[PDB]
């Protein structure tokens, strides 16, 4: 068996800078070390072979150093496309080929605050007895964002979900969206629905409300 | 180019049997090495095994116990077959060629993944499909507006929208499990405000797992 | 026999590489 060791796990880097990664051998492997790039729900994409051969269709600004047991890979030149995780593979074991454990590499940029909007139920889903308030937080850097839901001015905690997007390859910003659920009988004892907005990119909170019914 | 494309059911029962075939297309079977590897949600990858030339495999030792790969007649396919699942084994699994080949010679040692397949989700669950409600975000110089796509079994929905004609500022945001044992998903995009009373914009939602299919389209209200 | 040989414990062997340079990268000289 042979493991590898991969570091860092994770690194924010901006878009011009030279980008490390190493890879360490639990024993010598020669130069048979090959690096692959994955971007998020698409299948591992062959970067660099045979430790520093560059697989054909591949920027030159990807290369690959070392022999034996220490590899690094170099990103001379950062682009928001090269937003991915980041793994070793060594092919020198006569059975089982290994992985290190990814590096994921995020792109950091200049501050950009959330444009907000928020959604009522709809009419159809009111039906069936449920009601989802939604809200959208679209296009901001850095990640980090606080939602808060008001109904006739009580702050909500417990019912609401949130989910954020992958970071976008060409202008590296995040988009978040936070379901309110609410069954229909509750939902229809209030009237003012707020969505309450707090980001390092905005001086004051955003917020955005609606009035059941209107 | 030679292309390799995953198949098989999306959802199995824990203690069942997983299956999955890889067709190759552009290529053959009879020469080089051909792999399965997994990706459980969040995590790494992980190599099973290797198949070649009339049927001769092997396997990572933390599966082999579970695993047979198999090559079949046509010498376009190569299959996966997996027992006693847990949902240890919800995964994306991918097929994958390694393997450099001369003439009359191929040899796998310090050879490489290239080309993988797309790579397909399989859920290990006792829960049984069902297929989404499609509800929509109605917009209130740029609107937003989406769908919500709610109360589905298991993983994974795609949306497009336009029928694949609009992409651009579009966002798909990753299914949240809800208490209810199903998961939600919104997509969105933002539009000019000019257009929403002339210009459609219809969400297209496709459940593979439960054969669902569903058109929305999405006004303001 | 039409069947191709399979090797999965030994390198490449560079006396079989040509000129593709696949070959070449992997090998050793045995």
């Amino acid at each position: 068996d042979i493991q590898m060791t991969q570091s860092p796990s994770s690194l924010s880097a901006s878009v011009g800078d030279r980008v490390t990664i190493t890879c360490r051998a639990s024993q010598s492997i020669d130069n048979y070390l090959n690096w692959y790039q994955q971007k998020p729900g698409k299948a591992p994409k062959l970067l660099i072979y045979a430790a520093s051969g560059l697989q054909s269709g591949v920027p030159s600004r990807f290369s690959g150093s070392g022999s034996g047991t220490e590899f690094t890979l170099t990103v001379s030149s950062l682009h928001p496309e090269d937003f991915a995780t980041y793994y070793c593979q060594q092919s020198y074991s006569t059975l089982t080929w290994t992985f290190g454990q990814g590096t994921k590499v995020e792109i950091k940029r200049t501050v950009a605050a959330p444009s907000v909007f928020i959604f009522p139920p709809s009419d159809e889903q009111l039906k069936s007895g449920t009601a989802s308030v939604v809200c959208l937080l679209n296009n901001f850097y850095p990640r980090e964002a606080k939602v808060q839901w008001k109904v006739d001015n009580a702050l909500q905690s417990g019912n609401s979900q949130e989910s954020v997007t992958e970071q976008d390859s060409k202008d590296s910003t995040y988009s978040l969206s936070s379901t309110l659920t609410l069954s229909k009988a509750d939902y229809e004892k209030h009237k003012v629905y707020a969505c309450e907005v707090t980001h390092q990119g905005l001086s004051s909170p955003v917020t955005k409300s609606f009035n059941r019914g209107e | 180019q030679v292309q390799l494309q995953e198949s098989g059911p999306r959802l199995v029962k824990p203690s069942e049997t997983l299956s999955l075939t890889c067709t190759v297309s552009g290529g053959s079977t009879s020469s080089y090495f051909w792999n399965w590897i997994r990706q459980p949600p969040g995590k790494g990858l992980e190599w099973i095994g290797y198949i070649y030339g009339s049927g001769s495999a092997d396997y990572n030792p933390s599966l082999k116990s579970r695993v047979t790969i198999s090559i079949d007649t046509s010498k376009t396919q190569f299959s996966l077959k997996l027992t006693s699942v847990t949902a240890a084994d919800t995964a994306v699994y991918y097929c994958a060629r390694s393997g450099f080949c001369s003439d009359d010679a191929c040899y796998r040692r310090g050879s490489w993944f290239d080309p993988w397949g797309q790579g397909t989700l399989v859920t290990v669950s006792s829960a049984s499909t069902k297929g989404p409600s499609v509800f929509p975000l109605a917009p209130s110089g740029t609107a937003a507006l989406g769908c919500l796509v709610k109360d589905y079994f298991p993983e994974p929905v795609t949306v497009s929208w336009n029928s694949g004609a609009l992409t651009s500022g579009v966002h798909t945001f990753p299914a949240v499990l809800q208490s209810s044992g199903l998961y939600s998903l919104s997509s969105v995009v933002t539009v000019p405000s000019s257009s929403l009373g002339t210009q459609t914009y219809i969400c297209n939602v496709n459940h593979k797992p439960s054969n669902t299919k569903v058109d929305k389209r999405v006004e303001p209200k | 026999n039409n069947d191709f040989h399979f090797e999965v414990f030994n390198f490449v062997p560079c006396s079989i590489c040509s000129n593709n340079p696949t070959c070449w990268a992997i090998c050793k000289r045995i």
